[PDB]
């Protein structure tokens, strides 16, 4: 099937600029109480989630240097340790990961 | 090609009289040859048209369209340009006055079809224009009420004369 | 200019209290209507030919077989009537119709998922909202 | 369908012209002052003490042997030159140089200021309207210091004269849209700045033009601006935590 | 018509659906926190919750060993499941994993999510927190509760 | 005696006279370097003007989100009004309703609604009756209602407001919300404050107590358009902040024979902390019950 | 078109002719050329005709500016401020003489469609028609099927 | 590139016209424009109005105080002979005083029943800032006026127009000048009602006083016609009755508006300013 006539710009504007086609404004945007950047109420903050991934990647790189190869997953718990810290009373018999960096403020030691 | 948008930032008005009111700042900024469709870019420019400078950035940050990130970079450098060069005190006291997109130069390639046929496909490029005016965004026009409709209809009945006579 | 829900700003200690608080009010209102003939009932006219009485609002549970003394297997539908009340009465003159209209509700639902206009209607009636 | 954009431009260096060329860039003014002058601390108090100021200006020229020799070099290339007319002549140049900013008459400004002084004056006021005027003069100008360039540094000889001026000035700078931005058009205030002039002695068509201004570390703070300013802190990526 | 369908249609078929979820589950056991498209994370979350239940049955159980052998492509994680994850949630009866939404990836603007096992050694996620009890709205309801408790004791 | 319709005319003239006088004492332009201390955008430095710039002006430099949410300003550990000019260069911090410990924010909002309730009392009653405000009791936020003690004429000794009378106050309260009148704060000397409130007997006593406590003997003044009142502590920036506003009931304080003191109680909530209709009606019942400060 | 052009009602300037007639033509500007056949008709008009024309109309100021030009023109300015510019390029003496006289008679108003061929400020003398003009009054002004007391 | 000149030349003129549309030039005085001769343009002024104006008096009638002050300032900057020009302040007062006294004669004779308060307003209206300027701008008065600022302010323009009458008053006398006021000022109230020029407040209250002077009982307002009373488009005809005699009937959307208009109808009939009144006699005096 081919068009019988050419549709005018007046007809096209009513279709292209219809409110259904137009972008809907979002009302679920608020500022992150931690860093102040924008975020959605149902989505984790991008800035806050990014700094967690950067630290998580560093931790996982340390784990790879200790196992020294695949198929060497430990059968014990794991503990992340920073500069100026020692293993705790409850962190006994676990695999400690030493980090040459100060413990982040948002990272709460447990 | 035409580049009148850039020259609109070089017009200098005469100094104001003491009795004259504060004239809001006008900032014209644009980006040329954006690899995006002017039809698709229009919905992004229409969305932020009339919004505040900070409100517009909130909509463009969580929008999934590719041009949303392109427009956001234009606003960020235009907001910085307003304070740095156009003597704007508060960077957040801006609203989008004019936000439109224009067709750019497009290359022509060949799209091969079946049966030895072909179709010319263009690599569409578009421009984006934005105008910043210092001051709070104008309040939205209230919906016309029944009183206004009744006032207008009665006014129509009062302006009618006897036609085709003396 | 952003919408909100009932437990957006409530803390961890308030959410269980709010859920229990409104739940107790619903129980009290439903248990305070179980005496209709003592709380000034309307006159009860005798049955007459050509009269139509009000119905119910039931909930479809499922199906269950049923056998008669004739040995025929008849399948029936279990309709559960729960929290069925009369909401308002409209006279024949106000109905603009031949018969008088009566409003009935059922299946008490949450008060946090209704509009302001509907909620205030039930506030004066002293009943939880109906689905 | 094989047509493409004409994107073939590459970035080249404008620092140096093409090498192995007989032609060389001819410069009329030096980049900086050959011997930096540091005004003595407390000169503001001496501004009120005009009698002490007059004696010091005469004594410093006589006590500085080097400054007295550089005058001889200037009179070699220009016999008709006096040191007692230059401080009055400097005011004529100084006043006429600042009157070209209001009317944007850049053609005559190059004859009053050097190529080093021009970018500082005009670049910041390219899209602004300036209303500057000379109300009154408080103290006559004095020839603070005269020093000449080393002989045949680049085939030309440059001579610089340091002149001190203390006069009232009015400044009214409006932004691109005509709104008041800095200064007041009504009330003038005292200005204490040291003006340095320069002239290419080798060039027969050369003349004394404004070169730069000496800004002493003991200078009073300038007039505050009308609007407020926000100075953002260092922008931090998520992996980078804040450090004071 | 799709009424009562609880399982989603992913991959190249029902068999490919299991393999795609098996890779996500195996990567979740090794790293204890992964990010993936929201639909695949939500579908895999049910298997992760029930995987711990088989781990609580003990490594001596033949049926529990086969499920661990099947759902864990990497054989080194099987000792971890019966000696780390299962002891970790011995007191808990369910809800071992938490699922949260994250900003969509720039590649295809796909809805993304992060799923992790509770109690991991990884840095805590910026979990959503309800408004503090010291806010104005909470204090008004706190005052109402106190009087109601006082009135009831009367 | 001056009519109530003209009584506020002279107060505004005195209020504007001192407000412009303080501007005149300040030099033409003085720069104060304001540093931002907060979890968001640390290290930011604001070069503001002394006695001209306000914490709201600083919030506009950062983002519009600060302006919407900065209910109160925390400057050098002390609460600061958003429209109060800054007197010296110092660190600044913004406080919102939704914080870990918004103790000062709730108190600032609670006192602000008390002033708004008093404003509508001076207008609803007829001109023949003498309505004299007493003070704003500093009731705790956990009490569930904010009150504003009012003394009425001897004629209205046994008259009790009805259901319809209270609804008129609520509608007038929303009218003040719709006007979005900003809260203008002005700290003046005790002697200057006595001049404005000389005709009011109860206000003079209240001003007297504030002068004794503060060695500087300064009295804070807040106004909403034409209405002017004396209050303690900083307030919210605008009347549009409160979303739901309603007066519960009126209670007469005892003893009544020597003097009649009425307690106008009510409950309010801001836009940032909007509550659901079902929850809001629960708070209305509590506010109706008489509450007494400790 | 009429729809494609503007229109105006019939009117005059300050009610011309009501108490006295005022010639609305105010100024004539002729730009003739010493050399050039285009002004041959215009040059003859200046030599013999404009002199006698100025005698008849003393209220119109006539300017004859002789400058080199390819198209001679006549500019007529009117009291109401409208300016009408016409070209007399290669016209006979009679055609120019008639054209100039036409400009004298006009009032200066735009030559566009006139909605009505008549204009009166008091069209009614016995009272403009209203629906109650031809309706008789009833006793006590009672409405149809209306009972009083 | 097509050869030729006529098409390229013609297109430039069209472009300049569009330039004058997008960015119209500010208006300037006709005197500054070429083909202007002040001596010739002012002589034709007398012939255009068919009056024997005196050039010496007429030239001083357009000279304003602001023009003289600005003229002196220009020479001060250049240091430049003395000027003995006279302002039109003396002439304007002569024309203004005569015009009000001449209009009063015309109005009180044609309308003997019009109160003196009403006569003042009509004189204040015909000599008003709006009526005079509309007449002034269509008689080549603004072009010949020597002022300091262009366009001529209405206050300045009004003063210059009466100076022309003052110049005409001395040259021609009062009898000839009286026709000039009739032919240029009286004709400005033709299609205008009495209260359209004489704005009043509460016409009903003023009607009661005028009936008391004539020993007329207080009028009684009653409804004569009624239509659509319950609808949003009503029509009321309120009739004023003195001693059970109809004196005026007026329409209106509401009862108060209809009553207010009915009062204006009665006042027009009492003052003799009805639409039925005979038109002003502009014929030559006998
Ligand atoms: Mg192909
Ligand atoms: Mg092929
Ligand atoms: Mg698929
Ligand atoms: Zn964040």
């Amino acid at each position: 099937a081919a068009p019988k006539n050419r549709r005018t710009i007046e007809v096209n504007r009513c279709r292209r600029r219809n409110p259904q086609k137009l972008i809907k404004v979002k009302n679920n945007i608020d500022v992150c109480p931690e860093c102040g950047h924008l975020k959605q109420k149902h989505v984790l903050c991008a800035y806050c989630y990014e700094k967690v991934c950067k630290e998580t990647a560093e931790i996982r790189r340390q784990i790879g240097k200790q196992e020294g190869g695949p198929f060497k997953a430990p059968t014990i718990e794991t503990v992340v340790l920073y500069t100026g810290e020692t293993p705790s009373e409850q962190d006994q018999g676990k695999r400690i990961i030493e980090r040459d960096r100060k413990r982040p403020s948002w990272f709460t030691q447990n | 090609i035409s580049r009148k948008w850039e020259k609109k930032n070089k017009i200098v008005y005469p100094p104001q009289l003491p009795g004259e009111p504060r004239r809001p700042a006008e900032i014209y900024h644009c980006r040329r040859q954006i690899k995006y469709s002017k039809d698709k870019m229009w919905y992004l420019a229409k969305l932020i048209r009339g919004m505040s400078i900070d409100q517009a950035l909130a909509q463009l940050e969580f929008n999934d369209k590719k041009g949303a990130k392109i427009i956001k970079e234009v606003l960020l450098e235009a907001q910085d340009m307003a304070v740095r060069d156009h003597n704007v005190e508060f960077r957040s006291n801006l609203y989008i006055a004019e936000s439109t997109s224009g067709r750019g130069q497009c290359l022509k390639r060949i799209r091969y079809h079946g049966r030895g046929r072909f179709g010319i496909m263009e690599k569409v490029y578009c421009h984006y224009f934005v105008k910043l005016v210092e001051g709070p965004p104008p309040p939205p026009e209230p919906p016309k009420t029944a009183v206004a409709h009744a006032k207008e209809y009665i006014q129509q009945l009062r302006s009618r004369t006897i036609v085709h006579t003396l | 200019k952003s919408g909100t829900w009932w437990d957006e700003h409530l803390s961890e200690e308030n959410v269980p209290f709010i859920k229990q608080l409104v739940s107790d009010e619903d129980k009290a209102q439903l248990a305070s209507k179980l005496c209709p003939l003592k709380d000034e009932p309307w006159p009860i006219h005798p049955w007459e030919p050509g009269s139509f009485r009000v119905g119910l609002i039931a909930l479809k549970l499922g199906m269950m077989p049923l056998w008669t003394k004739d040995g025929q297997k008849h399948v029936v539908t279990l309709l559960q009537v729960q929290d069925c009340h009369v909401l308002k009465y409209t006279s024949k003159e106000n109905c603009n119709g031949k018969m008088a209209t009566l409003s009935v509700g059922g299946k008490t639902v949450s008060r946090f998922r209704k509009a302001t206009s509907i909620l205030e209607f039930y506030r004066e009636l002293g009943l939880p909202p109906k689905q | 369908t094989e047509k493409e954009f004409m994107q073939h431009a590459r970035k080249a260096g404008l620092v140096i012209p093409p090498e192995k060329s007989d032609r060389s860039i001819h410069l009329a003014c030096t980049a900086g002052i050959f011997d930096a002058y540091v005004p003595p601390e407390g000169d503001a108090r001496i501004s009120s003490l005009s009698k002490e100021g007059l004696i010091e200006r005469t004594e410093r020229m006589k006590k500085t042997m080097a400054s007295q020799v550089s005058i001889r070099r200037i009179k070699d290339y220009d016999a008709n030159f006096k040191i007692k007319d230059f401080p009055e002549k400097a005011k004529d140049i100084f006043i006429e140089a600042h009157l070209c900013l209001n009317n944007s008459d850049h053609d005559r400004l190059h004859t009053l200021v050097t190529e080093h002084c021009f970018p500082d004056m005009t670049w910041d006021i390219k899209y602004k309207t300036v209303r500057w005027s000379f109300v009154e003069s408080l103290e006559p100008s004095h020839v603070v210091q005269v020093r000449c360039s080393s002989m045949m540094n680049q085939g030309n000889v440059y001579g610089q004269i340091t002149v001190r001026m203390h006069t009232r000035q009015t400044l009214a700078i409006y932004d691109r849209f005509g709104r008041l931005m800095y200064g007041q058009e009504d009330v003038p205030k005292d200005v204490l700045e040291y003006v340095v002039f320069e002239k290419q002695l080798t060039n027969p068509y050369g003349s004394w033009r404004m070169h730069t201004k000496i800004v002493p570390p003991w200078a009073p703070p300038k007039q505050p601006i009308l609007k407020t300013v926000m100075i953002p802190g260092p922008q931090l990526k998520p992996e980078e935590e804040y450090e004071e | 018509i799709s009424h009562g369908r609880v399982f989603r249609r992913m991959g190249l078929g029902p068999e490919s659906r299991i393999h795609l979820l098996r890779n996500l589950l195996t990567g979740l056991v090794r790293h204890e926190r992964i990010e993936a498209p929201w639909a695949r994370v939500d579908e895999m979350r049910g298997y992760a919750e029930k995987l711990i239940d088989y781990g609580k049955l003990g490594d001596t159980n033949e049926r529990a060993m086969r499920m661990a052998d099947f759902w864990l492509t990497e054989k080194d994680l099987i000792p971890k499941l019966f000696q780390v994850l299962a002891p970790r949630y011995k007191d808990q009866t369910g809800g071992y994993t938490r699922m949260l939404q994250i900003p969509n990836r720039s590649l295809d603007r796909a809805k993304m999510a992060v799923i992790e096992y509770k109690g991991n050694c990884l840095p805590p996620l910026p979990l959503p927190r309800r408004d503090s009890h010291l806010t104005l709205l909470n204090q008004l309801l706190q005052g109402l509760r106190q009087d109601l408790r006082q009135s009831q004791e009367a | 005696q001056l009519s109530p319709t003209e009584l506020t005319e002279m107060r505004n003239d005195l209020f504007n006279k001192e407000k412009a006088r303080q501007l005149s004492l300040t030099p033409r332009t003085e720069k104060i370097e304001v540093k931002h201390v907060g979890k968001t955008d640390p290290g930011t430095v604001f070069v503001m003007n002394k006695n001209i710039s306000t914490p709201y002006s600083c919030a506009m430099h950062l983002s519009e989100w600060y302006c919407r949410k900065s209910i109160l300003a925390l400057v050098d550990g002390q609460p600061w009004d958003m429209y109060k000019p800054l007197t010296k260069s110092c660190e600044i911090k913004f406080l919102t309703f939704k914080d870990c410990d918004p103790g000062e924010v709730n108190k600032a909002y609670w006192r602000s609604c008390a002033m708004m309730m008093g404003c509508v009392i001076e207008r609803a009653f007829k001109d023949e009756y003498m309505v004299n405000l007493v003070r704003a009791p500093e009731v705790p936020v956990i009490s569930g209602a904010f009150c504003y003690d009012v003394v009425l004429d001897s004629k209205l000794d046994e008259w009790m407001p009805t259901k319809e009378n209270l609804r008129s106050f609520t509608k007038d309260a929303h009218a003040l919300i719709y006007k979005d009148l900003p809260f203008e704060t002005l700290e003046v000397e005790a002697k200057v404050a006595l001049e404005i409130f000389q005709h009011s007997k109860y206000k003079v006593d209240f001003i007297e107590e504030k002068a004794s406590q503060n060695p500087e003997r300064i009295v804070k003044l807040h106004r909403i358009g034409d209405f002017i009142d004396v209050s303690e502590g900083p307030l919210i920036p605008r009347t549009s902040i409160c979303f739901q506003y309603e007066v519960s009931a009126v209670h007469n304080l005892q003893p009544t024979q020597p003097s009649l003191i009425r307690r106008f109680q009510g409950v309010s909530l801001p836009v940032h902390l909007r509550a659901h209709f079902t929850i809001w009606d629960k708070l209305l019942e509590r506010s109706r019950k008489m509450v007494t400060e400790d | 078109t009429a729809r494609g052009t503007p229109s105006r009602f019939l009117a005059s300037v300050l009610h011309n002719g009501l108490g006295r007639y005022v010639q609305q033509l105010q100024r004539l500007s002729f730009s003739v050329s010493r050399d050039g056949a285009s002004s041959r008709g215009a040059r003859e008009f200046v030599e013999r005709e404009v002199i006698d024309f100025a005698r008849r109309n003393p209220g119109v100021v006539i300017y004859v500016n002789s400058r080199p030009c390819c198209v001679p023109r006549v500019v007529a300015e009117y009291l109401n401020g409208a300016v009408r510019e016409e070209s007399i390029h290669c016209k006979s003496v009679e055609e120019i003489s008639t054209l100039v006289q036409k400009l004298a008679d006009q009032s200066g108003l735009d030559v566009i469609r006139i909605r009505k061929p008549f204009h009166t400020d008091n069209p009614s003398i016995q009272g403009q028609w209203h629906p109650f003009t031809n309706k008789p009054t009833t006793f006590r002004g009672l409405r149809p099927r209306e009972v009083q007391d | 590139v097509k050869k030729g000149f006529r098409a390229a030349f013609r297109f430039q003129k069209e472009l300049e016209r569009q330039r004058l549309l997008r960015c119209p030039p500010p208006p300037v005085r006709r005197s500054e424009k070429p083909n202007w001769d002040y001596h010739a343009e002012i002589q034709a002024f007398g012939h255009r109005l068919q009056e024997n104006f005196s050039l010496d008096l007429l030239k001083t009638a357009f000279v304003n105080s602001c023009y003289i002050k600005s003229e002196e300032a220009k020479r001060q900057q250049l240091g430049i002979v003395l000027l003995n020009l006279k302002s039109n302040q003396e002439l304007s007062e002569q024309g203004t005083s005569f015009s009000q006294t001449c209009l009063t004669q015309f109005l009180e004779d044609e309308y003997p029943d019009m109160p003196t308060e009403g006569i003042k307003n009509l004189v204040d209206f015909l000599t008003g800032e709006e009526v005079v300027c509309h007449v002034a701008r269509n008689l080549a008065v603004e072009q010949l006026t020597l002022s300091e600022e262009f366009p001529v302010p209405p206050a300045v323009l009004q003063q210059t127009f009466f100076a022309v009458i003052g110049a005409l008053l001395q040259s021609s006398g009062p009898e000839r000048t009286a026709l000039f006021i009739r032919d240029f000022l009286i004709t400005q109230m033709t299609g205008k009602e009495l209260f359209e020029m004489w704005k009043i407040i509460n016409p009903m209250g003023l009607l009661v006083e005028e009936l008391k002077k004539r020993n007329v009982s207080a009028p009684e307002s009653r409804l004569t016609r009624q239509s659509g009373g319950t609808t949003a488009l009503p029509l009321y005809f309120v009739g004023l009755y003195c001693d059970k005699k109809l004196i005026a009937e007026g329409p209106g959307e509401t009862v108060l508006v209809a009553e207010e208009e009915a009062a204006r109808v009665a006042l027009r009939k009492l003052y003799g300013f009805t639409e039925n009144r005979r038109p002003w006699n502009y014929s030559k005096p006998k």
